[PDB]
RNA sequence: GUCCCACCCAUACCCCGCCCUCAGGGUAGAAACGAUGCCCUGAGGAGUAGGCGGCCGUGGAGGUCAGUGACGAAGCCUAGG
RNA sequence: AGACUAAUCGAACCAUCUAGUAGCUGGUUACCGCCGAAGUUUCCCUCAGGAUAGCAGUGUCGACCUUCAGUUUUAUGAGGU
RNA sequence: CCGGGACCGAGGACCGCGCUCUGCAAGGAUGCUGGCGUAAUGGUCACCAGCGACCCGUCUUGAAACACGGACCAAGGAGUCAAGGUUUUGCGCGAGUGUUUGGGUGUAAAACCCGCACGCGUAAUGAAAGUGAACGUAGGUGAGAGCUUCGGCGCAUCAUCGA
RNA sequence: AGAGACCGAUAGCGCACAAGUAGAGUGAUCGAAAGAUGAAAAGCACUUUGAAAAGAGGGUUAAAUAGCACGUGAAAUUGUUGAAAGGGAAGCGCUUGUGACCAGACUUGCGCCCGGCGGAUCAUCCGGUGUUCUCACCGGUGCACUCCGCCGGGCUCAGGCCA
């Protein structure tokens, strides 16, 4: 089953601000933090630097938190949560949490096939 | 009096036990809400008057609140089973719903749910054998 | 470039009650609406009010409303966006018909003994949904402990902090002239 | 509760609100009420008239029990009968009786007189009065008188 | 150890507040979003007959 | 040194799409609504010292998911999504 | 010779008062959004510092009062570059 | 009035203003056709290529500085608490308000009940002995939201003359 | 003796261990580091190389990726294997290219006509029960150009990527 018709999906960016001076130092992890030095190149926004996140960045309101086929992620835990997805087949796709044992994964993808809901981590 | 169904949802519209909140919208888990969303026209738990569809082991169970016996839950619930043929249950839900003005604003969600529940009844159709394109290719040679 | 002077202006009035009270908060559905679907300015005068603290909704008492009800007006609806207290020096109340916002448990029963009634503000909207023969009415704002303490200084004639009321605080210099000088 | 204060907003920037130049240091301008007379002398001139010299007579030995002598207004004496006496009273339906109110046990001692006073003759029992209370208890139709 | 550890609150507040508990224990759309099995029971104010 | 044609490019000016902030409106004899929602219209977006608002993580406590787990919980590695 | 008194002497070594005071150096930990300065007046055994006024933020209230203006015109005064 | 080229296609039943008026270029793109249905479009990583790019933190009018600290990694690491004030937000009662120093009781450091005193407020001013708040429907004048039988009555607050 | 919205081996007393111990000073005094195999030692018999330490086979155990340097075993730092670059630094930003690796999506759906198969049972009426009092459920009758499920053939519409 295949999603809703929706306009064109457009990501106006897919690097991942980087944090300055992270390749450099092992020290210091690459999850990105705001340079508050008083003479510090990024924050005065020199020419040939990198880049600082702004707000101008987001994305469409219509085409927010969906992936690449159509549908938006949801956790399942059980049997039961993947069957509040009984009227949202063509919207919402499920995704089995990294904790549940083998036998409630096969039985989990059993009741999603019969309610024609997609499955994106599912065992080959 | 002090109490009433536009009350109820002041003091649950923020939280309650059937609420199911994370990113991405949120949902809830009653047997009186249709489409399973979290809003004011669907909480079927606070609205004098709601309904509700379960899959019952051949066909649908349909399942109502009377609005006159409120205070007693032991019998304030009006349910039949419908398991004759999918047009004539719709038929009979709809006309349930929004003849005698019984919230005649879920005639549309009503139909529509117990579509879902006959279209999963029927025994599925086996998925096609995956293919590997070029990775496992080299692999499989 | 666009050479203003203000821009991203906010706004400076309240535009929603701060407080979480269930049925404050049905009160204000039910004026919303009544402000937006009628042309009386009774309707979007009570809609503000309803947002405002306790500090600008000061009390108001049977004496206050009494003096109102003279000229011809022992007929008229009084309106009180507040609560409204009892008065131990009226000694005779007269025949009224208030709706306010809540009463104290003696100026209730004072009101209802001369022969009169209290209503609430949903009431009022079901009997006088455009505010005809009402009067709307205040406490006096400028009636606090706090208020007499604002802009202190020389020839001002204000309140100081003081810890004790006596002889020995700052009475010796600077009020007095035969210390030195007068303010 | 600490997890919602404006020092929670303050980590990751160096100085943590107190500026650059200025660094908070450990007491500068002296501990307490120091300068009065030398530095601080414009805020205890705009504000606080009144802080320095000396004046009136000293008292050795106050006795705060000897200057006890609460008052009560003219227009509150009503309030001192209970509720369903007092309107007997002023509904008129006695006019034979009179009500002997004793000031001393509900906790007063001078009956000052501010207000008006309905037209209905009492009886005061006082420790003090004042002159302009005299007179309106007396053209009501009642008296008094002193106790001790 | 001289933090403040107890809080005091006013008993006319106290009263209020245990009154308006009592008020919606009669209220059965208020049991079952907390969190109750009570689908059966015939009353939502329950009296047993008291000689049981 | 003076005059005359064409041409080249800024984060500036014009038109269009998208994000946010601010402002102004419509929505119940309710076939009704996370009314804190939805729909329509217009303008604006630089910033140290500093102020305020909204959100994300950690160790514990009360309530609830009749939550996950020796058919493998927590932790750790991973130019795999 | 201010020399020596356990590698210590122009006043030994050990514990406590003691986390002794500092107008002086050094540091002060996640993200986004909106607004956005001063080095100037007066006083202080004041001159590497404070109080006071100014510049700035937030919270509002009174009306939507229709008033206002780092500007021009017309009429009429003062000045000693 | 006729050609030639480039970039874009937001919105999602009708409702409108119109015209050349069995219809339309009028409140935002439709119609016909071809190849392929997988590594082909697309994404991540490594490297070569064109242009750009001085080391961070700090004091300072001025820092990449021939100004100071920094060989590297892991864990620890800095506006807190109490008493007393003040303004603002939410709540309860309201001319009153506050049970918990203490007593009764208890499923026991919890929860529930009780009252005499006491604190703050209800009255100020003088160094003090002392005295102690209405001529008027609680005043007159100019403005004031709102109401109104259309004449007027006028809350809060501002200015002013009085008691 | 009883407890905690306390700390959890750089924390909590200086001490969770033969801790006021080892150690320093002539002396008054100063004063640490250091927890965890496995359920049970079942703590590796025997052969073989070596002077020995030990290695290789072979054993015990669910596991020796638990072997008394013993739970889990990260980073700085090092070795082997595989890939790539290098004319007085390297790293980095915008945009293509080559090479390696890879997630999606499509592989049909609905409707109509004809033929075949199988079934209980469509409209209507009668009785009972419930309910929103006019809308439904159960039992009986209804028996093939009605209804339902499947198969075969034909037809319309829609559906992926680049142009």
């Amino acid at each position: 089953v295949a999603a809703k018709k929706h306009v064109p999906i457009v990501k106006k960016r897919t690097k991942r601000f980087m944090r300055h001076q992270s390749d450099r130092f092992k020290c210091l992890d690459s999850a990105w933090r705001k340079p508050k030095g008083i003479d510090n190149r990024v924050r005065r926004r020199f020419k040939g630097n990198l880049a600082m996140p702004s707000i101008g960045y987001g994305s469409n309101k219509k085409t927010k938190h969906m992936m690449p086929s159509g549908h938006k992620a949801f956790l399942v835990h059980n049997v039961k949560d993947v069957e509040l997805l009984l009227m949202h087949n063509r919207t919402y796709a499920a995704e089995i949490a990294h904790n549940v044992s083998s036998r409630k994964r096969i039985d989990i993808i059993t009741r999603a096939k019969q309610l024609g809901v997609k499955v994106t981590n599912a065992k080959a | 009096s002090n109490v009433s169904a536009d009350l109820i949802w002041e003091v649950s519209r923020n939280y309650n036990s059937f609420l199911v909140k994370q990113r991405t919208g949120t949902f809830s888990r009653d047997a009186l809400n249709l489409t399973n969303q979290h809003s004011r026209k669907h909480a079927g738990f606070v609205n004098d008057k709601a309904l509700g569809i379960v899959p019952a082991e051949k066909g649908v169970k349909v399942i109502a609140k009377k609005v006159k016996a409120a205070n007693k839950p032991a019998s304030s619930l009006y349910t039949v089973t419908y398991k004759s043929t999918a047009r004539k249950a719709y038929k009979a839900i709809a006309s349930q719903a929004a003849k005698h003005g019984y919230r005649a604003d879920l005639r549309q969600a009503a139909v529509a749910r117990a579509s879902a529940i006959l279209r999963s009844q029927r025994p599925v159709k086996p998925e096609p054998p995956k293919k590997l394109r070029g990775a496992a290719a080299r692999r499989a040679a | 470039g666009i050479d203003l002077r203000w821009k991203h202006v906010r706004s400076s009035h309240r535009k929603a009650p701060k407080s979480d009270n269930v049925y404050l908060k049905l009160l204000v559905k039910l004026y919303r609406f009544l402000a937006r679907r009628t042309e009386a300015p009774f309707n979007k005068v009570v809609l503000r009010r309803l947002f405002m603290s306790r500090i600008n909704r000061p009390p108001v008492s049977l004496s206050r409303i009494a003096r109102n009800l003279k000229n011809g007006n022992e007929k008229k609806t009084v309106v009180v966006v507040a609560t409204v207290t009892d008065d131990n020096r009226l000694l005779q109340v007269p025949k009224m018909e208030v709706a306010a916002l809540r009463f104290t448990a003696k100026a209730r029963a004072r009101i209802e003994a001369a022969g009169g009634r209290t209503l609430t503000l949903d009431q009022l909207a079901l009997e006088k949904p455009t505010g005809a023969n009402t009067l709307l009415l205040r406490g006096p704002k400028n009636a606090r402990e706090a208020v007499k303490h604002f802009g202190f200084g020389p020839h001002k004639h204000k309140k100081p902090y003081v810890r004790s009321k006596g002889r020995k605080f700052e009475r010796a210099r600077g009020r007095r002239r035969s210390r030195g000088f007068k303010v | 509760p600490t997890r919602f204060s404006k020092t929670r907003k303050h980590r990751g920037h160096v100085s943590a609100g107190k500026g650059r130049v200025g660094k908070h240091r450990k007491h500068p301008g002296g501990r307490g009420m120091a300068g009065g007379q030398h530095h601080h002398r414009t805020n205890l001139d705009k504000y606080h008239p009144g802080y320095f010299g000396k004046v009136g007579m000293r008292h050795f030995h106050l006795l705060r029990n000897h200057y006890w002598r609460p008052s009560i207004n003219i227009d509150k004496l009503w309030s001192l009968v209970p509720s369903d006496v007092r309107e007997q009273y002023l509904s008129g339906q006695k006019k034979d009786t009179a009500p002997v109110i004793d000031l001393l046990s509900h906790g007063y001692a001078k009956l000052l007189g501010k207000g008006r006073l309905p037209e209905i003759p009492v009886v005061v029992r006082a420790r003090y009065v004042s002159a302009e209370a005299e007179r309106k208890v007396k053209e009501a139709g009642g008296v008094v008188e002193l106790v001790a | 150890i001289w933090r403040k550890w107890h809080v005091k609150i006013n008993q006319g507040q106290k009263r209020f507040a245990t009154a308006s508990a009592l008020a919606a224990s009669a209220v059965a759309p208020l049991l079952m979003a907390r969190g109750h099995q009570v689908s059966t029971v015939p009353e939502v104010p329950l009296v047993v007959d008291s000689a049981a």
